[PDB]
């Protein structure tokens, strides 16, 4: 499970612990 | 750094430090200020390399050779003393401590080989070199010796060298030619014949030294002996009555002699630049002062006329002048130490028969000639070499620079750096120039080899050590903040959960610290994780803008697991996972471990900072070097 992002978000990304 | 307030002062152990000590008590009795006198080991090595960098002694003492090396380096101040100071003492001793123009020391005292004999084994000693192994025969067979002297120095067997015409430096219309060299010319080939010959018919022993020389005349076993006025007083103590006489002359012509002026020079960098004026001027150069150091173990023929005409009617100060005006006066050009070194190694291997006369003056005459520059930037790479075991995190810049400072000279112009590049390369194109064999770095339990230390170089990819000891030192650094988790830790959790680590904090309370880093290290690519404890925050860093998800999964449980068997419940909860925008991204694949180090050096220390994929070979120079350090670069 990889998730590549293409561009540079403005804040940080808020990801699952779950 | 250098105390202000204090005078401190180096001078060789030889010499009468007790009598300068005397007055330098004067000095704190007049005064307030106290005044220390040390005798290091080898102190006119050290004062470069110490002056360079602010520290060192207020006052420095050696004959007069050495200083023009030193005021090439700006390392030492320019005296200043009335013309009526100047009167008081001989003006060819000003001559022996002017450089370029420039007064760069006081002169003090002078210094000649004269040859001591035991007056009462030999009332008459030989006028020649040519009859003492007859001698030697004649005394061995009375149960003793004829000669001994320091054979390990090359300032005591240089007079027979220089008898039939060696010489250092060509001295045509008033300068010196530094590539005129006679240390390889048939004079000096005959000079060292004859004492290497003395060795094969072991009527010297080549193994000689100062101390093993001194005892065996004191103790009148052996005859006679070759030294300086300093050695007089350790005699007057002794068993033997002895005689200050001419040295012997070998083929007819007078043994040439280095003379030597013992000089004090100033420390540039001394806050006390006054207070060595005064000292020097009114308490050392005086009647009084001269006559202390001189009771301890003698100067000689002193520069101050006054003292000196007082001296003078000394048989033995009369020998040494003899002595003095069949030699030359040693050169104060800064080639004068590299030609030193190049005649030691000739003598000893030339009388260890390690080397042939011939081939050992050989090596010496090109030594000696040799380019200073092109000297300097082979010691700069070989101490290089010796500290960080490679040049992978050599600097260029860092070459030139050092040089600049050596000759106060510009070394960054294009025409100039260029040459400073070659020289390098030339020496990394030598053999054994490239590593050293066995080199080792070692911070707590962590070791890193050269196999280790070549990670770094180039775009290789750092390996598990590299990577665990520096992490270490981040964490090292501010450790009551950070906690660093090494490689191996998530490889163990991810496969077999909490119970794979669930003794892994041995007495670590991760809970009570700030923030928690650990690498993710899967095939050869290097991720991190940055746990911020205090706002309970899961954070994946991948310099190629790649999460993986599963892995802030597993960081989450085994947090959660360690809170439970830890007793910090408190800490159980609240936890959010977060992808790290706007940091560093690599374009190749093979610098990621170098990203993830910078990641966590720059979490922990909290100061502002930015780097890139093109600042990468800078930082991993940046890293080799902090490892070898084991600190960080603030
Ligand atoms: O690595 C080899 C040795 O290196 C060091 O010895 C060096 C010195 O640093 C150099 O300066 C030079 O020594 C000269 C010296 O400059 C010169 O004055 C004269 O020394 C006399 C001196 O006039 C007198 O005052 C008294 O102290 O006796 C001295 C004789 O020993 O001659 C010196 C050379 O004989 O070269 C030597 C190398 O030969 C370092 O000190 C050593 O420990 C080291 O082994
Ligand atoms: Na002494």
């Amino acid at each position: 499970a990889f998730v590549h992002y293409d561009k540079e978000e403005a804040s940080d990304v808020e990801i699952s612990l779950e | 750094k250098i105390e202000e307030g204090k005078l401190v002062i180096w001078i060789n152990g030889d010499k009468g430090y007790n009598g300068l000590a005397e007055v330098g008590k004067k000095f704190e009795k007049d005064t307030g200020i106290k005044v220390t006198v040390e005798h290091p080991d080898k102190l006119e090595e050290k004062f470069p390399q110490v002056a360079a960098t602010g520290d060192g002694p207020d006052i420095i003492f050696w004959a007069h050779d050495r200083f023009g090396g030193y005021a090439q380096s700006g390392l030492l101040a320019e005296i200043t003393p009335d013309k009526a100071f100047q009167d008081k003492l001989y003006p060819f001793t000003w001559d022996a401590v002017r450089y370029n123009g420039k007064l760069i020391a006081y002169p003090i005292a002078v210094e000649a080989l004269s040859l001591i004999y035991n007056k009462d084994l030999l009332p008459n000693p030989p006028k020649t070199w040519e009859e003492i192994p007859a001698l030697d025969k004649e005394l061995k067979a009375k149960g003793k010796s004829a000669l001994m002297f320091n054979l390990q120095e090359p300032y005591f067997t240089w007079p027979l060298i220089a008898a039939d015409g060696g010489y250092a430096f060509k001295y045509e219309n008033g300068k010196y030619d530094i590539k005129d060299v006679g240390v390889d010319n048939a004079g000096a080939k005959a000079g060292l014949t004859f004492l290497v010959d003395l060795i094969k018919n072991k009527h010297m022993n080549a193994d000689t030294d100062y101390s093993i020389a001194e005892a065996a005349f004191n103790k009148g076993e052996t005859a006679m002996t070759i030294n300086g006025p300093w050695a007089w007083s350790n005699i007057d103590t002794s068993k033997v009555n002895y005689g200050v006489t001419v040295l012997p002359t070998f083929k007819g012509q007078p043994s040439k002699p280095f003379v030597g002026v013992l000089s004090a020079g100033i420390n540039a960098a001394s806050p006390n630049k006054e207070l060595a004026k005064e000292f020097l001027e009114n308490y050392l150069l005086t009647d009084e002062g001269l006559e202390a150091v001189n009771k301890d173990k003698p100067l000689g023929a002193v520069a101050l006329k006054s003292y000196e005409e007082e001296l003078a009617k000394d048989p033995r100060i009369a020998a040494t002048m003899e002595n003095a005006q069949k030699g030359e006066i040693m050169p104060n050009i800064p080639q004068m130490s590299a030609f030193w070194y190049a005649v030691r190694t000739a003598v000893i291997n030339a009388a260890s028969g390690r080397q042939t006369v011939d081939a050992a003056l050989a090596a010496a005459q090109t030594n000696a000639a040799a380019e200073e520059h092109v000297t300097c930037v082979q010691s700069i790479l070989d101490e290089f070499l010796q500290t960080y075991g490679s040049l992978i995190p050599l600097s260029t810049d860092e070459v030139v620079e050092k040089l600049e400072d050596i000759f106060q000279q510009e070394f960054s112009t294009p025409s100039r750096k260029g040459l400073v590049l070659q020289l390098i390369q030339s020496y990394q194109r030598m053999p054994g120039n490239a590593m050293v064999r066995g080199f080792r770095v070692a911070y707590k339990r962590h070791v890193l080899t050269m196999d280790d230390l070549g990670t770094l170089y180039g775009q290789n990819w750092l390996n598990d050590q590299v990577m665990n000891m520096y992490g270490d030192l981040v964490m090292d650094t501010v450790p009551e903040k950070v906690h660093f988790f090494n490689s191996f830790f998530y490889d163990k959790l991810r496969t077999k959960g909490y119970d794979g680590v669930k003794r892994w904090t041995k007495n670590v309370d991760i809970f009570n610290k700030e923030l928690l880093l650990i690498p993710i290290h899967l095939e050869v690519h290097w991720s991190l994780i940055s746990v911020d404890v205090r706002r309970r925050t899961i954070t994946y860093f991948d310099s190629q803008r790649t999460l993986n998800r599963r892995c802030p999964k597993h960081i989450a449980k085994y947090l959660q697991a360690e809170a439970v068997k830890k007793d910090r419940l408190d800490f159980h909860q609240g936890w959010k996972g977060y992808f790290k925008m706007n940091v560093a991204r690599q374009n190749n694949d093979s610098d990621s471990g170098a990203f993830v180090l910078q990641y966590c050096k720059h979490l922990a220390l909290s100061q502002p900072f930015s780097f890139t994929q093109q600042d990468m070979p800078k930082l991993r120079r940046q890293i080799y070097k902090e490892l070898c350090h084991c600190k960080l670069t603030v």
